[PDB]
RNA sequence: ACAUUUAACUAAAACCCCUACGCAUUUAUAUAGAGGAGACAAGUAAGUGUACUGGAAAGUGCACUUGGACG
RNA sequence: AUAGGUUUGGUCCUAGCCUUUCUAUUAGCUCUUAGUAAGAUUACACAUGCAAGCAUCCCCGUUCCAGUGAGUUCACCCUCUAAAUCACCACGAUCAAAAGGGACAAGCAUCAAGCACGCAGCAAUGCAGCUCAAAACGCUUAGCCUAGCCACACCCCCACGGGAAACAGCAGUGAUUAACCUUUAGCAAUAAACGAAAGUUUAACUAAGCUAUACUAACCCCAGGGUUGGUCAAUUUCGUGCCAGCCACCGCGGUCACACGAUUAACCCAAGUCAAUAGAAGCCGGCGUAAAGAGUGUUUUAGAUCACCAAUAAAGCUAAAACUCACCUGAGUUGUAAAAAACUCCAGUUGACACAAAAUAGACUACGAAAGUGGCUUUAACAUAUCUGAACACACAAUAGCUAAGACCCAAACUGGGAUUAGAUACCCCACUAUGCUUAGCCCUAAACCUCAACAGUUAAAUCAACAAAACUGCUCGCCAGAACACUACGAGCCACAGCUUAAAACUCAAA
């Protein structure tokens, strides 16, 4: 572009940063409606442990749950923060461990 | 690299290179230049160099071009006062130019350096303040005085904690 | 729409208006129903535009291109 | 950025994503001392206690300080000039309202027109004007330009009035959020209010309390967190076997797993560590083939320095070849790899005979802005002695297509018949439509391409990623910033109504 044009169109107008699924915040709590498992993409086989939870602001959302071995029930109240799990499309929450109902993997 | 010829003309130190300082009777300035003929030759490098650089330290002076409207060349300063001063450009270089209406309607270096001795009584050495402001912020920096107790803490006689 | 009284051998008292907003107007949310995109999951050369046929897959007509072939 | 990882069988180029750095909040785990700084998520609702007195009565103050960030170009400069302080006799300085002039945040032009937004006159009244693609009008976002400033003080902008009964003062509480400080003391200092003054009051403030949020300094015994396939510093044994599980990107896991779990050892930082989130840091680069020169020309406000042959409109005209008609002659003609259908008002010679198309020339490379233009004659006729200049303004735009009428040889989407085929809703043969033609209107799309934007200039440099078409420079307009969604949705405009122009977002991926 030339000196006119570009003092024309001004300084660049970058676009507003896309919110993820936590909505520009660390964690959301979240209240858990039902648990299940899901099948990786395949260049890998697995059951990922996943639940969906009511969140705070009212929508729902499919997180993963990490660590061998959950004792998530329904009702239960966790906290969940960002993180992709690479192997799950659509997948964009994991619950945090040891907050709220969630707590640590048990050791072996 | 940078787009135009003579991109030097499109930084800031070129722009403070000036001499040209009008004195506070100078309002308008125009700028009748022909486009080709090589009489007016220096007249087209006035417009195409200095014009930038009389504009960045004179910027409310209202500064305007006028292209092939006259046979020669030539520059008219208006007055706030009413009065017009008409320059004769033609055959002239644009340095000779830049010194004749420096000589004639522009501030002495005696005025300038009174009004940079001015600006400096402002910023009063011995005032406290912000770093944007004053050269020190407390009377902590100053080596005898007693120190922040920030970085060293006073004796427990001087802290109201221990006298009360 | 609406209006100047008392008082005055020192000087003072008195003063107060009625109308709007809705079957108007703006945007947004919920809801019947319909439809998309994504994820998962599994001989007639080639094209562009346009038109018809066909339930589709595709075929054909007209003009244009080589980003094909012609030892 | 001193950069690095990641597309491919491989190389180069282009391009996104991520890594390494520094902050702040929150979360997990852990946490010794001292000093200092800082400290609800919520303009949601608030129990309780304080936060404004002074003073010989009048007045003065409670319009300040303190709080919050809801709304939002009232903050800045100049002119003029109130109130206030001091001169107080004013001359005037200082300070600073109202009014006038100027300046002043971000995103969206799919917000493009606003609809009275001006001027002149003492008025009467007259003129029809004013803003706007250099962004008016409009929607959305946000406290700001931080010695501080602006705005608000429960809501109805305002607060006569109404809803209604107010902590966005300090301490504190409920709800809510990922977000969580004591219902301390004193007016000893400074500041403010009052007083003539000694002085009095103040949740401003000062001195304390709580909190790894940060900085500084320590520590007598006292260390945790994360990581160890590459980017990127650093794994020994086992367990498991595409399961359990792990990863910021690339990826690992199928019996020898440095990538999962335990364990050993090692690496980084350290009273911290680093998981999540949000910031800090960006177009002077490009447009033949990667995204980008959007079919063609003109001009406006502006910017720049480069100041005869094949055009197109009219009118006329016709040399071949068709079709149709007539005589004469023959019984077959057509169809093809081969056949069947079809015709037999068929076929051959001769003669007459277009609103269709224009061999050879043309092995030419011309005219026109492009689209296009190639039979003959004639009349009009091919802009501009600077250049650039529009998806929309003004004009045009192959083929196809839609309205009206007309012409109809040939060709031919479609539609029938014959044949083939497992089937043929195609290819081959026959017939015949819309259409190709003229007239008057539309429609406005093409691989509308030399896939090279217009003007001016250079052949010197390493010519130069590659290929295409030798490499560049100046200047201007247009356009482009990962893929797909998407020649799409919505909005707007249109003689178009299954249409054209402009043209997104959400979800998804590490590529394309
Ligand atoms: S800044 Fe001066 S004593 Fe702290
Ligand atoms: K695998
Ligand atoms: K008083
Ligand atoms: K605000
Ligand atoms: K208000
Ligand atoms: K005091
Ligand atoms: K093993
Ligand atoms: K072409
Ligand atoms: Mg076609
Ligand atoms: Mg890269
Ligand atoms: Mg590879
Ligand atoms: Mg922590
Ligand atoms: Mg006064
Ligand atoms: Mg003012
Ligand atoms: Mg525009
Ligand atoms: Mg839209
Ligand atoms: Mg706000
Ligand atoms: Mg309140
Ligand atoms: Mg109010
Ligand atoms: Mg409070
Ligand atoms: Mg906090
Ligand atoms: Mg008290
Ligand atoms: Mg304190
Ligand atoms: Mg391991
Ligand atoms: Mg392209
Ligand atoms: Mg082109
Ligand atoms: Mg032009
Ligand atoms: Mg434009
Ligand atoms: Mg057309
Ligand atoms: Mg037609
Ligand atoms: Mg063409
Ligand atoms: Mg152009
Ligand atoms: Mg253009
Ligand atoms: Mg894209
Ligand atoms: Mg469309």
């Amino acid at each position: 572009a030339t000196l006119n044009q570009m003092h024309r169109l001004g300084p660049p107008k970058r676009p507003p940063r896309k919110l993820g699924p936590t909505e520009g915040r660390p964690q959301l709590k979240g209240v858990v409606l039902c648990t299940f498992t899901r099948k990786p993409k395949k260049p890998n086989s697995a059951n990922r442990k996943c639940c969906r939870v009511r969140l705070s602001t009212g929508r729902e959302a499919v997180c993963f749950i990490p660590g061998e071995g959950h004792t998530l029930q329904e009702h239960q109240i966790v906290l969940v923060e960002g993180g992709r799990t690479q192997d799950l499309p659509g997948v964009k929450l994991t619950v945090v461990r040891g907050k709220y109902d969630c707590g640590h993997v048990q050791k072996k | 690299p940078m787009k135009g010829r003579f991109p030097i003309r499109r930084t800031l130190q070129y722009l403070s290179q000036g001499n040209v300082v009008f004195k506070d009777s100078v309002k308008v300035m125009t700028v009748n230049y022909n486009t080709h003929g090589e009489l007016g030759e220096g007249a087209r490098k006035f417009v195409f160099f200095n014009i930038p650089q009389i504009q960045y330290k004179n910027p409310w002076v209202q500064i305007m071009m006028f292209k092939n409207m006259t046979p020669s060349p030539f520059l008219r300063f208006y007055l706030d006062s009413g009065e017009q001063v008409l320059v004769d450009v033609e055959t002239k270089s644009n340095k000779e130019i830049m010194e004749h209406i420096r000589k004639i309607l522009g501030k002495n270096e005696e005025t300038l350096r009174e009004e940079e001795e001015e600006k400096k009584q402002l910023s009063h050495p011995a005032n406290f303040g912000p770093r944007k402001y004053c050269l020190r912020e407390c009377i902590c920096e100053v080596e005898g005085q007693v120190p922040c107790p920030s970085l060293v803490p006073l004796p427990k006689e001087m802290r109201g904690k221990y006298k009360a």
